[PDB]
C-alpha cells in the first residue's frame, strides 16, 4: 500500500569531456519500500562492476542510495540508469544528459 | 548547530524470524559509523577517518547494543502487525531517528526521538523529553503504553547525557575534518531550449558542506518563481553538486546573473554567461 | 555512541 516513487538523477562526478575517463552517478532518492534494483547502462548494455553505496534514509523517512561506475563519455555512446521499484509497474530508465 | 543522529531501519523478511537491521550514525550530517545485520560478520564499523581513534572495546560495545536493538525492532515489528491487522506474508518497515543538537552556546539545544512505520510518522518524543506525540490510532496505543511505563525518562537521560558526551567527543576528534569547507567551483552554461529562448544553467561543484544557496537575478530582482533548482546530489567523493537554471529570451542572457552563497565563500560569487 | 531502547516495545 504505502508507496513512494523514486526520484532519479544521472550525472558525472567531474565535468564531461569526451574521451576523458570519469565516473557516472545514478542517485536514487525519495523511495519506499527500501527494496530496490538499480542498473547502469552503456548503449543499453549493463555496465560491469557498478558500485553501490550502502542505503540510508532522509529526514522525511524516504530512502536513498548512490550507484556509480567508471565511464568515459563520448559523442556517440549513450549512458542510462534503469530502476526497478515496486512503486512502478515497470522499470524506469533515465538517460544521462551531460547538461544536467 | 552541531548534532549527532542515529538512523535505524528494521525490515521484516517474510517467513524469517530475524528482520534485517541497519543503523547509521551521523555527526553534523556526516556518516561516521554503520552497522548492517546482512554482513558476514555484523559489527559497527568506522565510516569516517577520525573514528580510527576508538579502540576495539568501543566497537565491541556498540556492536553488542546493535544486537539488543535488533531484538527490540523484531518484537516491535510483530506487535505493529497486530495493531494494523496486517498479514506477515509481506515485508514491513520500522524506522527510528534519535540524537541531539548543540546550539550556538555549546549547550544542549534539543533532543530527538521519532519512529515511523511503513515510512510514515508513528510516534515521536516531544521537545520536553517527557510527552509523546502519536500520529494515528495505533500509535495512541503505544503512547498510552509508554506513559504508563515511564519510557520517556529512559530516553531523556540518554539524549541529555551520553548523547551530548559523545557528540562533544566526536566533534573534538574530527574537528579538522568536520569543521572544514570546500567552497564551490561554479560556472554558467548556455543551452538551446525553444524558439527565441535559451537556458542558462548555474553550476556549483565539489562543495562541502552540502548547505548552499543559488539564485538568479534579473534587473536587481531574484527570479524566485521562474527558476529550476535541482536537488543537491553527492559527487561521490565527499563533496556535493547543485545547479539552478532559467529560460531566458535569446539575446538577453547578459541581463541575468547568478549568485552562489556558501559558508566556504566569505563573499558570494556573481557569475553570468 | 548509540542509544539502547527502553524495555517497552511499540
Amino acid at each position: 500500500m504505502i508507496q513512494k516513487t523514486p526520484q532519479i538523477q544521472v550525472y558525472s562526478r567531474h565535468p564531461p569531456e569526451n574521451g576523458k575517463p570519469n565516473i557516472l552517478n545514478c542517485y536514487v532518492t525519495q523511495f519506499h519500500p527500501p527494496h530496490i534494483e538499480i542498473q547502469m547502462l552503456k548503449n543499453g548494455k549493463k555496465i560491469p562492476k557498478v558500485e553501490m553505496s550502502d542505503m540510508s534514509f532522509s529526514k522525511d523517512w524516504s530512502f536513498y542510495i548512490l550507484a556509480h561506475t567508471e565511464f568515459t563519455p563520448t559523442e556517440t555512446d549513450t549512458y542510462a540508469c534503469r530502476v526497478k521499484h515496486d512503486s512502478m509497474a515497470e522499470p524506469k530508465t533515465v538517460y544521462w544528459d551531460r547538461d544536467m | 548547530p552541531h548534532s549527532m543522529r542515529y538512523f535505524e531501519t528494521a525490515v521484516s523478511r517474510p517467513g524469517l524470524e530475524e528482520p534485517r537491521y541497519i543503523s547509521v550514525g551521523y555527526v553534523d550530517n556526516k556518516e561516521f559509523v554503520r552497522f548492517d545485520s546482512d554482513a558476514e560478520n555484523p559489527r559497527y564499523e568506522p565510516r569516517a577517518p577520525w573514528m580510527e581513534q576508538e579502540g576495539p572495546e568501543y566497537w565491541e560495545r556498540e556492536t553488542q547494543k546493535a544486537k539488543g536493538q535488533e531484538q527490540w525492532f523484531r518484537v516491535s515489528l510483530r506487535n505493529l502487525l497486530g495493531y494494523y491487522n496486517q498479514s506477515a506474508g509481506g515485508s514491513h518497515t520500522l524506522q527510528q531517528m534519535s540524537g541531539c543538537d548543540l546550539g550556538s552556546d555549546w549547550r544542549l539545544l534539543r533532543g530527538y526521538l521519532q519512529f515511523a512505520y511503513e515510512g510514515r510518522d508513528y510516534i515521536a518524543l516531544n521537545e520536553d523529553l517527557k510527552t509523546w506525540t502519536a500520529a494515528d490510532m495505533a500509535a495512541q496505543i503505544t503512547r498510552r503504553k509508554w506513559e504508563q511505563s515511564g519510557a520517556a525518562e529512559h530516553y531523556k537521560a540518554y539524549l541529555e547525557g551520553e548523547c551530548v558526551e559523545w557528540l562533544h567527543r566526536y566533534l573534538k576528534n574530527g574537528n579538522a575534518t568536520l569543521l572544514r569547507t570546500d567552497s564551490p567551483k561554479a560556472h554558467v552554461t548556455h543551452h538551446p531550449r525553444s524558439k527565441g529562448e535559451v537556458t542558462l544553467r548555474c553550476w556549483a561543484l565539489g562543495f562541502y558542506p552540502a548547505d548552499i544557496t543559488l539564485t538568479w537575478q534579473l534587473n536587481g530582482e531574484e527570479l524566485t518563481q521562474d527558476m529550476e533548482l535541482v536537488e543537491t546530489r553527492p559527487a561521490g567523493d565527499g563533496t556535493f553538486q547543485k545547479w539552478a537554471s532559467v529560460v531566458v529570451p535569446l539575446g538577453k542572457e547578459q541581463n541575468y546573473t547568478c549568485r552562489v552563497y556558501h559558508e566556504g565563500l566569505p563573499e558570494p560569487l556573481t557569475l553570468r554567461w | 555512541s548509540s542509544l539502547e531502547n527502553f524495555a517497552a516495545y511499540v
